[PDB]
RNA sequence: GCCCGGAUAGCUCAGUCGGUAGAGCAGCGUGUCCUUGGUUCGAUUCCGAGUCCGGGCACCA
């Protein structure tokens, strides 16, 4: 039963294997889409067979083996889950922490990989803490354990900025070209200056502020100015763009191209500004110079990380040294790294010091314990060394079986690691190779020589012997890019020599291939004597012997030969002299361990140094409790403040919430959410905070779970803030503490995390949840499937692509689920059938008529449907007690937007505010920016009721003024807003004047006899007051629940169930009718309780319908007197007496709850009273 | 063999037991050679405590050792036990013939995770008193040091029902005494003073029906098949017949003769460290865990109900939760065997630092009672703590 | 007591870079690979424990 209950919960209220379905198929649709990710990350995510697992090979990226290992957690979970659907808690707990697993490994990755990935599996993240919530019950029962909030409602809240930004901000830039230009820029600046949360370019704010600066202003320093910004500014953007692109692995130009073009207009439209005033072309020799300079120098830094290889060869020698101890050595040891002998140790140490990082990043304690017995001193005792327990429990161990089980995964690691440098070289190349196309396109397709280029300097090195490694690398680095320009220099020689011999086996026509192989290697023939022959060919190449300058071919290749061979020695040289100086400080620094640090940057590391635990704290208690006393009337602040000044802290976790008034009950809940908010905060900061130097952290999956949980509870009571924070009179507050939270959505294992309801009969509904329980409808599936495989079959000429097919299985699936919900009327089904059934006739013979022919007879289907659905909805709208015009428009809306996906793919007081602001504008420019100042209006005073008069009464002044379009159409406008503001400020337990007073300063500043305007707001109160003495919603509410004959019922009632627990006996159940006939809900269900024969259907549905009228005062005493999950558990008779045993016990509650709404109405008169005095005081004082 | 056994002082059984390497057999050496010194005693060496050659070959104790001295008031077997984690159910069968543990910790380490697992395992198997022998205090000149390490042993005590603030505590040196350094000699006299106090004379039950858990069984050339344990209850005199049940089918068997240290006796009593001759019987079809029992009083069980806790991951225990159809391993007095674990009705997981009520199924029938501790290992590791509630089947 | 090696269909066995177990015979295989856990994205496979079986050591109240 139990387990039943969990297996429908994971089925319909999580759906977890569907969840898991769509992020996976989402996940890998994105990762190989090749439009936004390069063919080479692509083709790692191939597969000959859609059921095989992705092979994670040592060979792979990083960031490709996390993602393949993504893939699989998912496929595997959704296997395991569907499984389950398909018949258990072993099972989903397996299921389960391997999705922890998978996010485990998220949290060491590489953020890239985290913005990459964060999207998808931010969708399954509260159904992972949900499935282990419910799987926690399945435990022996823990008692404050958790202690956190109650997640009443959590089921039903379940849930290209970077390519923009740029060419955005250069086209304001375009916008921008005596004090027209002195404010345009202060606006630009304002808006693109403050965006942030994409600058992964870690300079942006340098390149806005100078570019801004730049494009305020002889024509000397204009010039400069030009050129800095041509090749310093825009090419370091330019490099940088690329490196996100690059690290991120998207395919070449995605974001750059667009950037670059709307870079290349603006400094057109500059410089040509520049000349009118009084060389400008972005891409002249030197910024194309400079970007295949940063492009060379970060290809020849991936290519030395790819291809060297003493890290790896120093994790095998250490691997291989701990190996080498057999058992009878490791004996003699203890079994201890720290008993071997002292050169073994040296030898060790220099052998970790080279691969600790990719050690200490998977075995942050392994590491520890290495350090540890490596470098200790073996006099030092291990008492003065004040280890902790578990880090003792991992010295006790095997050292030498606890590092020879890290080989695999370290080795593994290192090889990843290569492969990550070797494939970033490739998308370096594929960068080039795409600037360089990109750069001939731009300009005409055609390229430009000049007889004034420097010749080639062959760089010669004279180093010294006792520098740092940087200085050896740099030198490297240069050697390598001059090699490399050598080499594209030689294949332009090969390429010229080829053409003009193909050609031609000086007065030509194709010259323009003859001019870019020059361009390549001009500066290698300009470095030998050779200045005659280039101007004399750069001359004739751009305006006009070709059997002369072939003679040089064969000294232009050996030249370039030896000076390639030149530059490769002096690498070998530079790079041994490198590795000695590696070598070096390695030696000089000592060993210390690394894992905490690293465990400190994961993903939850960097929340927890955050401290926002702290900062909620200091709020709650300074900042949130102060607002709190100031603007709380005293009536309400007494509840909540026993001492008068500070929050009963006592008894902050309240519970109960019916007792109170729905203000006073609604600052209770925001209490609370504060409260467990910043408990979990300061959990998850204490179970994230790697501060112990004698402690060990061990990485394992079964601590993401925690930290999920964490989370949860944190974003839930957050919930409750925004919730508790769309009302007029606790916005700022509240808005000030989701500003404390703001650094929690943004990072890729929280985001959001949430989303940030009918009445039908109650029987309906019973039978609803009964049907959901046991899972015409298998006919229309049928009938779409049909469809669908017609689709499918689609051979003709009108070929169909396999992504409209992926998009009409989507649509199909849409419809589905849409119809999926829908009753039938007699007769309906036929025609709905007979419609689907010529709609999937007419498509598989799309291509036997003419697309007019196709069109039309696809829109009178799609009438036809749409029709048939609006009857049959309406049909079931009035058979399930629901209300008309509801169901119907979703339905139509869900077959309109299925019919239009099918032709598509196959070949308010807000409205209010806004026009009273849009009016109060127009009045002075018509007798006489501001759309602006209109929704800064609206926004600001968002809330607001305005009620059924006060509209009659906006509509009326508005009339009068158009009509007379001095200051009485303004003091309407001011005392209706007052009004508005006097609703709302009752309506919660603020002191009367605060929010008024203020929303009367916001509308006079937006503006630019008071007596009268204060007498209206005085009878505005009394008139409230006076409603308000007229309320009974207590004596309703008691005599809807139990009317007036309780007491005599309840007394006459406890002899017949005395008597519930012989012949004769039944003789008073039957008589019982004619002297304790029962007139209200509670009697009828003491009386129904009496019967105790459940097994008829007759007082099952009896039970319903008493429910149904007690529900709406049941769900105030507890949230599990739903319509939903309480109907669900109502399978057995037995299951209607226990229900019926726990609605009776809970009569003393709905009493308190009465007494509660009595405690309201006392409250409220005080309230009234309050306000009244206030303002009889306010009108006497003002004279 | 020889001698008689002459009966004059109370018996008592006490053990060593602690951290791999803390000085638990250097610490028995001492004590006899201490006492032989002081007293009669027979000064036995640390070679002839660590005689196996495999025990030589590593460096560790493997099996446990029986050794007797004699103060001027107790007569005292004492159980040399291994403090490897891999030979832990070694250590648990001598834990089995212990009516007191000195609790060896090194004060160069302090506790360690097998003085933690050997006090709940000796807290298992019938250990009722713990005197702790701050052992290499001749290495650890500071006292602040030596003072947390006490302290850090009285809570560890403590965390086992264990008084741990009653519990005395001697700062001595092992090897130091072995020596010959009579001011370190001074404080294994005096922990032969605190075995001596400290540890109550056993109330033993000599009335009941003879019961004798099996610790080891020897092949005597000549002689026959010899089963050594601690007898817990009764009488047990040459020319009785007796019973072996367990593991197997109850063989049938009378006793030949009753040996204590090598020391021919009329007798055995309960509590006593005593080798029963049988007539009869090879050496395959006897085994440890066995039991020899009067015949007609000890009917062996396969299942019961039980109240468990499970050791957390702190304390050593697990870091998962385990589900139905978890076939651990129980240890009960000096019997291991293979269980089946069916949990209560609502129950399908038990997390670890759980207290479950759970029906245990052995996959052979063991002589057992209600309320006799036990303790489940698995993985090489102890994974929960548990006594007998009732007996089922 | 301490090592070592095996257990895969009814029988005989292959499966080793960890990616859903297949060949013959017997009459087209829910055999998750003796069982239990652990590690792992993923276990017949790697680690541990346990149950049998086999054969090498130890011991000797
Ligand atoms: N300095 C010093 N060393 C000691 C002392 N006691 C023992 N040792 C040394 O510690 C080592 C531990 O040896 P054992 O006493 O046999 O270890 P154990 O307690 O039997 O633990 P197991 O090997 O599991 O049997 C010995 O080699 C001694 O040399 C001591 O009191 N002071
Ligand atoms: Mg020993």
């Amino acid at each position: 039963r139990t387990i039943e209950t969990y297996i429908i919960y994971l089925k319909e209220d999580l759906k977890i294997a569907d969840t898991c379905k769509t992020i996976k198929d989402g996940l890998l649709k994105s990762i190989t889409d090749k439009t936004h990710f390069s063919e080479e990350l692509a083709t790692y995510f191939e597969r000959d067979n859609p059921n095989a697992p992705f092979k994670v090979n040592t060979t792979d990226p990083t960031q490709v083996a996390v993602l393949k290992k993504l893939l699989n957690a998912l496929e595997n979970a959704e296997k395991s889950f569907r499984a389950i659907e398909n018949i258990a808690v072993m099972v989903s707990y397996k299921a389960v922490h391997e999705i922890y697993a998978a996010l485990q490994l998220i949290n060491h990755s590489n953020s890239d990989i985290q913005d990459i990935v964060g999207p998808h599996i931010q969708k399954l993240l509260p159904q992972m803490a949900l499935a282990s919530k419910a799987l926690g019950n399945f435990a022996p029962e823990h008692p404050e354990e958790s202690a956190g909030a109650v997640l009443a409602g959590v089921v039903n809240m379940l849930p290209s900025n970077l390519i923009f930004e740029l060419p955005h901000y250069f086209e304001e830039l375009q916008k921008l070209i005596m004090i027209k230009k002195a404010n345009e820029t202060k606006y630009y600046f304002e808006q693109l200056s403050s965006k942030s949360g994409l600058l992964a370019i870690p300079s942006y704010l340098s390149i806005v502020k100078r570019l801004i600066a730049h494009s305020t202003d002889a024509y000397l320093d204009a010039v400069a100015k030009l050129e800095d910004i041509k090749h310093n500014i825009l090419p370091q953007l330019i490099s940088e763009l690329e490196m996100v692109e690059e690290s991120m692995g998207l395919k070449p130009g995605l974001l750059t191209d667009p950037a670059l073009e709307q870079m290349n207009k603006y400094y057109t439209q500059l410089a040509e500004q520049v000349d009118n005033i009084a060389l400008g072309v972005l891409m002249d020799d030197v910024f194309i110079q400079k970007r295949r300079s940063n492009q060379e120098s970060r290809l020849n830094e991936a290519r030395l990380s790819s291809e060297d290889k003493s890290v790896l060869a120093a994790a095998n020698r250490f691997f291989d040294k701990i190996g080498s101890y057999n058992s009878i050595h490791k004996a003699w040891s203890k079994w201890s790294l720290a008993n071997i002998s002292q050169s073994e140790k040296d030898a060790l140490i220099k052998e970790y010091k080279q691969f600790q990082p990719h050690f200490a990043a998977l075995y942050p304690d392994i590491d520890k314990l290495v350090v540890d017995a490596l470098t200790q001193p073996t006099g030092s005792n291990i008492v003065s060394r004040l280890y902790s327990s578990d880090y003792k429990q991992l010295w006790s161990s095997d050292h030498f079986k606890q590092v020879l089980s890290c080989k695999d995964s370290v080795l593994s690691s290192i090889q990843q690691s290569l492969a990550q440098s070797e494939f970033k070289a490739k998308l370096i190349e594929k960068t080039m190779s795409h600037s360089e196309e990109t750069a001939y396109s731009m300009n005409n397709k055609t390229t430009n020589l000049t007889t004034r280029v420097q010749p080639f300097e062959p760089l010669k090195f004279t180093l010294e012997d006792d520098k740092p490694v940087e200085y050896y690398h740099k030198r490297v680095i240069a050697a390598s890019n001059q090699i490399l320009e050598l080499e594209r220099a030689q294949k332009g020689v090969a390429e010229f020599f080829n053409y003009i011999q193909k050609k031609y086996p000086l007065d030509e026509s194709d010259k323009e291939f003859l001019r870019k192989a020059y361009k390549t290697f001009q500066p290698q023939l300009l470095a030998l004597k050779h200045d005659d022959i280039n101007t004399r060919l750069v001359s004739s190449l751009t305006s006009s012997r070709l059997t002369d300058l072939v003679s040089l071919k064969s000294g232009i290749n050996d030249y370039l030969n030896e000076k390639i061979s030149d530059l490769n020695q002096d690498k070998t040289t530079l790079l041994d002299k490198e590795e000695e100086a590696r070598e070096e400080q390695y030696a000089k620094n000592p060993l210390v361990a690394k894992g905490a640090e690293l465990e400190k940057q994961t993903l939850f590391g960097q929340m927890s140094k955050l401290k926002l635990s702290k900062s909620v704290d200091d709020f709650f208690n300074k900042k949130f409790q102060t607002y709190l006393k100031d603007n709380l009337s005293p009536e309400v602040w007494k509840q909540l403040s026993s001492n008068g000044e500070t929050l009963d802290f006592d008894k902050i976790p309240y519970l109960e919430f019916h007792k109170d008034s729905p203000e006073v009950a609604m600052y209770k809940q925001l209490i609370n959410s504060m409260h467990y908010m910043k408990n979990g905060l300061e959990k998850l900061e204490s179970l994230n905070d790697y501060g112990d130097p004698n402690n060990i952290y061990h990485r394992t999956r079964f601590v993401m779970t925690t930290f999920n949980a964490l989370v949860m509870n944190i974003c839930f009571s957050k919930y409750y803030v925004m919730e508790a924070g769309n009302n007029p009179g606790l916005k700022a507050i509240v808005q000030e503490g989701l500003d404390l939270l703001k650094p929690l959505e943004g990072m890729p294992l929280i985001g959001d995390y949430l989303k940030t309801p009918p009445k039908q009969n109650i029987i309906t509904a019973w039978k609803k949840q009964q049907a959901v329980v046991e899972s015409d409808q298998q006919l229309i599936s049928e009938q779409l499937g049909k469809i669908q495989e017609a689709i499918d079959n689609f051979d003709g000429d009108l070929e169909v692509s396999d992504s409209a097919r992926e998009k009409i299985k989507t649509q199909i699936g849409e419809f589905a689920k849409g119809i999926s919900g829908l009753s039938f009327g007699p007769g309906s089904v036929k025609k709905i059938l007979a419609a689907l059934t010529k709609l999937e006739t007419q498509l598989s013979n799309l291509d036997k008529e003419s697309p007019e022919v196709t069109l039309g007879k696809l829109k009178d289907i799609h009438s036809e449907l749409n029709a048939q659905f609006r009857a049959a909805a309406e049909y079931t709208e009035y058979h399930s007690g629901q209300k008309f015009g509801s169901y119907s428009n979703n339905i139509s809306t869900i077959v309109s937007n299925f019919c239009n996906g099918l032709v598509s793919n196959l070949p308010k007081d807000t409205s209010y505010l806004q026009l009273i602001a849009e009016s109060l504008y127009q009045i002075p420019v018509k007798l006489n920016e501001i759309d602006a100042n209109v929704k800064a209006f609206v926004e600001g005073l968002n809330g607001l009721s305005f009620g059924p008069g006060s509209v009659k009464k906006i509509l009326s002044t508005a009339a009068k003024l158009q009509m007379q379009l001095l200051k009485e159409i303004q003091a309407e406008f001011g005392t209706i807003l007052m009004a508005a503001a006097d609703n709302a400020e009752f309506h919660l337990g603020l002191k009367p004047g605060t929010y008024s007073r203020t929303v009367s300063e916001r509308f006079e500043k937006f503006y630019s006899i008071d007596t009268t305007s204060t007498q209206k707001r005085l009878a505005r109160e009394m008139e409230r007051l006076e409603s308000v003495k007229e309320d009974t919603s207590a004596i309703d509410t008691k005599k809807s629940i139990f009317g007036t004959e309780h007491e005599q019922f309840s007394t006459l009632y406890q002899p017949y169930a005395s008597l519930r627990h012989l012949h004769a006996i039944d003789r008073v159940f039957e008589e019982r009718h004619k002297i304790n006939k029962p007139s209200s809900p509670f009697d009828k269900l003491r009386d129904l309780y009496l019967d105790g024969d459940f097994e008829k259907e007759e007082n099952k549905e009896q039970f319903l319908q008493l429910y149904a009228e007690l529900q709406p005062h049941l769900i105030k005493i507890n949230y599990q007197y739903d319509l939903a999950y309480f109907l669900r558990e109502l399978q057995t008779p037995e299951d209607f007496k226990a229900a019926t045993e726990r609605i009776i016990n809970d009569e003393s509650k709905l009493q308190e709850l009465i007494t509660g709404l009595d405690d309201t109405k006392r409250l409220k008169v005080k309230l009234c009273e309050e306000r009244i005095g206030y303002f009889i005081d306010l009108l006497k004082k003002q004279e | 063999s020889k001698e008689k056994f002459e009966r004059t002082k109370p018996h008592v059984n006490v053990g060593t037991i602690g951290h791999v390497d803390h000085g638990k057999t250097t610490l028995t050496a001492a004590i006899t050679t201490v006492l032989a010194k002081t007293y009669g005693g027979a000064a036995r060496a640390f070679d002839q405590i660590d005689n196996a050659p495999e025990e030589k070959a590593r460096g560790i104790t493997i099996n446990t050792s029986h050794v007797e001295y004699d103060t001027p008031t107790r007569h005292y077997a004492h159980v040399d036990c291994p403090g490897h984690a891999d030979y832990v159910k070694n250590m648990i069968t001598g834990a089995a013939q212990m009516d007191g543990a000195i609790l060896v910790v090194a004060a160069t380490d302090g506790p360690m995770p097998q003085t933690r697992e050997h006090i709940l395992l000796g807290r298992q198997v019938g250990v009722p008193y713990i005197i702790v022998f701050l052992n290499k205090c001749d290495m650890v000149d500071d006292e602040e040091l030596l003072e947390l390490v006490e302290m850090e042993v009285r809570e560890l005590l403590s965390q086992y029902d264990f008084p741990g603030d009653d519990t005395p505590i001697v700062r001595g040196s092992a090897l130091k005494a072995l020596e010959g350094d009579a001011e370190w000699e001074a404080k294994i006299l005096e922990l032969a003073g605190f075995l001596d106090s400290y540890i109550p004379e056993p109330e033993r039950a000599i009335d009941k029906p003879f019961l004798l858990p099996i610790e080891d069984v020897f092949s005597i050339s000549g002689r026959g098949t010899v089963v050594t344990g601690r007898v817990e209850r009764g009488i047990i005199k040459v020319g009785e017949e007796v019973e072996i049940v367990g593991i197997k089918e109850t063989q049938k068997s009378t006793c030949t003769g009753v040996e204590m240290f090598r020391k021919l006796l009329d007798e055995g009593r309960a509590g006593e460290n005593v080798g029963v001759l049988l007539r009869g019987i090879k050496r395959e079809e006897i085994e440890r865990g066995q039991v020899l029992a009067k015949p007609g009083t000890i009917k062996p069980h396969t299942k019961f109900e039980s109240e468990v806790y499970i050791l957390s991951k702190d304390e050593g225990g697990r870091h998962t939760p385990f589900f139905k159809g978890y076939r651990p391993q129980f240890y009960f007095r000096t019997t291991d065997v293979t269980g089946t674990i069916e949990l209560p009705e609502g129950v399908e997981m038990v997390m670890p630092g759980d207290n479950i009520k759970m029906v245990v199924t052995l996959i052979h029938p063991i002589a057992m009672d209600d309320g006799l501790r036990f303790a489940i290992r698995e993985g090489g590791r102890t994974v929960g703590a548990g006594v007998v509630a009732k007996v089922l089947s």
